[PDB]
């Protein structure tokens, strides 16, 4: 049992390691402090289980000092309010109105455990991280080409997930209805039950078809060989067969696999087509072939398409864990994610302490690349914010 | 304005057969024109509302309304008078319904549905001319995105325009134009994946967005008209018509047969209540006596049979002598029939005039039960009429919204298979009864030849 970081470890991380300035500049959207930070809600989770909401900081130093004094296990970022949330007790409950928050998406491994074999329970490795990687790829595809968003970044959840922070002025100002609309556009797999055929609407929406084409080359390499979940006959019956449309085909495949146990996922995938060809004959064979292809595509999407957490995105007032936070159980830093990121690459707080013992400087530790990446992202966001202000001024004239 | 200049402006406005009603009509119309056009458009909207409350399909509502269009508000005509009728009726109803929020909501909903129907009845060329009259994409941009746009819109085409063949769908798509707008304005269509999205822009289902913009603009203009109404309050001439229009949204028959079950099955619940009160108390107060007498006259009861009816009902308990009945009541009953005074043939009270009544107190039986009875008591008699619990719940939901006439129509329909008049209810029930009797007689005749 690897114990999580101690309270003294959290104090050390907060006093010497947290990139407080970069987070402040990211959330402030301006080099100078503004109401985007003074009126931002922050919620702090303590080791005792206490949860204190509606905290706010006026400056860079105030943020660092309050976080150091509180020493929470983690803290979460809220929306911009019309009034400082820290002054809530002097205000009526109806006076604090949320006005802006970054669009947020949460993806976890929990919805993919039915299709992975390289890890069990709450474990994670590079093999299963391909699910999250494809999820970010598809989500970024949608956000970039369909919504026109530019300033978004992915951050490791700490154990096996990732959070998306869309900081576009258009995305930040979305109402709850608009956020629900974007989520429903992205959340194709509404029913996560693997024991039932999706029966997705046909013809595919261009986003759905594009995602299917993007995911098709990876379906073999991941599912049929690396994970190989349908080698087990019981797992095959539980997850692969229910995605088929024809009862006769399902029964025939079940009997064939009972007579020939432990056929691998690729072999079962080919058996589906072979038995379907043997069964469906005559002038109606083309419809059966088309329906089988549709079911196979639906299973590809069920197995590889992003499975978002739908609550966190719906409302402007929802709180989400801030980046660079320490995961209490693993000690991993919630670092930003690039194309080469894997869960084993996230620095651990104890390792950062060991590095700081040799070199008492954050710039010489393993946390530094992620800090640099975040700083570049913040700089680009600020440049785009200035451009948007100029465009608004031009439009008003 | 010269008549010629007025016609020129109106033609510039109607370049399309459909309008957003952006600019106020200019010109003078007579009071008869004012009230008649207002009442005709109001009837069209009320029929729309009645169809909607019954969950009728769009095609059924269109089919019902087309003859009403040809009769009351002719559309797709080149006559300037019909277009003037539509425009002035719309703006008169704007004046009528701007007073209250609920009236505004009902008006904008009905008017948006009317807009939808009218747009659906237009030709595709006329629809294109109207939408051209919200930036359209160039043909090059359509060609670049043609595959994605066709994939998005193929299902909408198949299910809305019944273009089952792929060739017809492609041929229509080649002629279809698309509008590029931010997805925030069409988030509703984005949710159902009916519109193509690229770089934050939604490519358009156009009827839905057009209806949404029309409803928003109509809401705003109603608000402005409500702000400007008190300046119009100085016109003594229009106020009564506006008030009436706003509130408008809310020997077989003789003295003995009117009590019989054959005739008693046909009355509406108000009339049954008044007759039950008369039977129990052998007396009805002024408003109840007036309502009952005018109904009875409207259903065919002559004056002499009315006098016999009233005398027999009143003298049954012995508390009233015939001398007192002749001294106090005979004159009023004859007057109701136009036999006394100025000989004015009083018309029977519709639902609206009954509701304009002053609320029944203790001992009163007049008014409308659906407005004046408690929910438990109404449930009691509706159970007595062999209505199911779901039907009773629907009727009570209609009563709670203030749609008492809607609930009257509902109880009519459940007990027999839009009514705004007791005599209309009686007449429809009588016609259905005679039709059923004729069908039964025909069945008996057919079963006797085998
Ligand atoms: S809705 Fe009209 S006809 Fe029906 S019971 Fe009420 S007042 Fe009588």
């Amino acid at each position: 049992k690897t114990n999580g970081p101690s309270s003294s470890d959290m104090e050390y991380y907060y006093k010497s390691l947290y990139p407080f300035k970069h987070i402040f500049n990211w959330l402030n959207h301006s080099p100078k402090p503004s109401r985007d930070m003074i009126n931002r809600e922050f919620a702090m989770a303590f080791r005792s289980g206490a949860y204190k909401r509606y905290n706010s900081f006026n400056s860079v130093q105030d943020f660092k000092a309050q976080i150091e004094k509180a020493n929470p296990d983690r803290f979460e970022i809220g929306a911009i309010y019309n009034k400082p949330p820290r002054e809530r007790d002097t205000l009526l409950k109806s006076e604090l109105k949320a006005l802006e928050k970054e669009l947020v998406f949460d993806i976890d491994m929990d919805d993919y455990d039915a299709f992975r074999t390289c890890c069990s329970g709450a474990q994670v490795c590079s093999k299963c991280w391909k699910f999250i990687s494809l999820a970010m790829k598809i989500t970024n595809t949608a956000l970039r080409e369909d919504f026109g968003y530019k300033d978004f970044i992915w951050v490791f959840s700490g154990r096996r997930g990732a959070h998306c922070w869309v900081s576009d002025k258009r995305a930040r100002a979305l109402t709850d209805v608009q956020r629900r609309n974007v989520l429903d556009y992205v959340n194709v797999i509404r029913d996560r039950n693997t024991d039932k055929r999706l029966a997705l609407k046909r013809p595919y929406h261009p986003h759905l078809a594009r995602s299917l084409e993007q995911l098709k080359p990876f379906f073999v390499s991941i599912m049929l060989e690396e994970q190989n979940p349908w080698e087990d006959d019981q797992h095959a019956i539980q997850t692969l067969l229910p995605a088929l449309y024809d009862k006769q085909l399902i029964d025939s495949l079940k009997k064939y696999w009972l007579d020939n146990p432990r056929r691998s996922s690729k072999e079962k995938w080919n058996d589906i087509d072979q038995i379907a060809t043997s069964l469906f004959k005559g002038p109606k064979q083309d419809s059966h072939i088309i329906k089988l292809r549709e079911c196979k595509e639906d299973l590809v999407l069920m197995t590889l398409y992003p499975k978002l957490d739908v609550e966190v995105t719906k409302q402007t007032i929802h709180l989400l864990k801030a980046p660079f936070c320490i995961h209490p159980a693993t000690g991993n830093v919630c670092v930003p994610i690039d194309e080469s990121f894997a869960p084993e690459k996230a620095p651990k707080l104890i390792d950062l302490q060991t590095e700081m013992e040799k070199n008492n400087d954050v710039s010489l530790t393993a946390l530094q690349p992620f800090i640099n990446q975040f700083q570049a992202y913040v700089s680009s966001l600020l440049k785009n914010e200035l451009g948007s202000v100029k465009r608004e001024r031009e439009d008003d004239d | 304005s010269s008549s010629e200049e007025e016609k020129k402006l109106y033609a510039r406005l109607y370049e399309s057969k459909l309008s957003f009603y952006d600019l106020p009509p200019q010109g003078e119309i007579t009071l008869e024109q004012f009230e008649i056009w207002a009442i005709d458009r109001l009837k069209i909207l009320l029929e729309i509302e009645s169809c909607l409350s019954r969950n009728k399909s769009i095609k059924e509502i269109e089919t019902i309304i087309k003859p009403q269009f040809q009769k009351l508000l002719p559309f797709n005509t080149e006559s300037l008078e019909d277009r003037k009728k539509d425009y002035y009726s719309h703006f008169i109803l704007r004046l009528c319904f701007c007073r209250s929020k609920e009236l505004r909501e009902k008006f904008v909903r009905a008017e948006t549905f009317l807009f939808k129907i009218r747009f659906n009845m237009l030709t595709s060329t006329d629809q294109t001319k109207f939408v051209q009259s919200l930036q359209f994409i160039s043909n090059e941009e359509k060609a670049e995105l043609s595959h994605q746009l066709y994939q998005t819109v193929s299902a909408s085409l198949q299910f809305q325009l019944n273009l089952n063949e792929e060739h017809q769908r492609k041929q229509y798509f080649q002629q279809e134009k698309f509008i590029k707008l931010p997805f925030e304005n069409v988030i509703e269509l984005v949710g159902n994946r009916l519109v193509f999205l690229k770089d934050g822009y939604a490519y358009l289902q156009q009827l839905n967005l057009l209806s949404n913009e029309f409803a928003s603009k109509l809401n705003q203009e109603l608000i402005k008209t409500y702000q400007y109404l008190p300046r119009l309050n100085e016109d003594d001439r229009l106020l009564p018509i506006l008030n009436h229009l706003s509130s408008g949204y809310t020997d077989e028959i003789n003295a003995q047969s009117v009590w019989s079950e054959e005739i008693s099955s046909n009355y509406p619940l108000c009339i049954k209540n008044l007759m039950e009160g008369l039977k129990k108390n052998h007396h009805l107060r002024y408003y109840g006596r007036q309502q009952l007498s005018l109904f009875l006259k409207g259903i065919g009861l002559s004056a002499d049979e009315a006098l016999k009816f009233w005398s027999e009902a009143f003298t049954r308990n012995g508390n009233m002598t015939m001398e007192k009945f002749n001294k106090e009541y005979r004159y009023s009953f004859r007057h109701n029939y136009g036999l006394e005074g100025n000989r004015i043939n009083y018309k029977p009270w519709d639902c609206h005039t009954i509701l304009s009544k002053p609320r029944p107190g203790r001992g009163d039986y007049h008014g409308c039960p659906f407005r004046d009875w408690s929910h438990e008591r109404l449930s009691a008699e509706l159970r007595s009429m062999k209505l199911t619990q779901a039907q009773i719940i629907s009727v009570l939901d209609s009563c709670q919204k203030g749609e008492y006439t809607i609930a009257c129509t509902k109880v009519f329909e459940m007990t027999h298979n839009h009514i705004a008049h007791p005599n209309l209810y009686f007449e429809r029930s009588r016609q259905l009864q005679k039709k059923q009797q004729k069908l039964e007689k025909e069945k008996l005749f057919n079963n006797g030849n085998h």
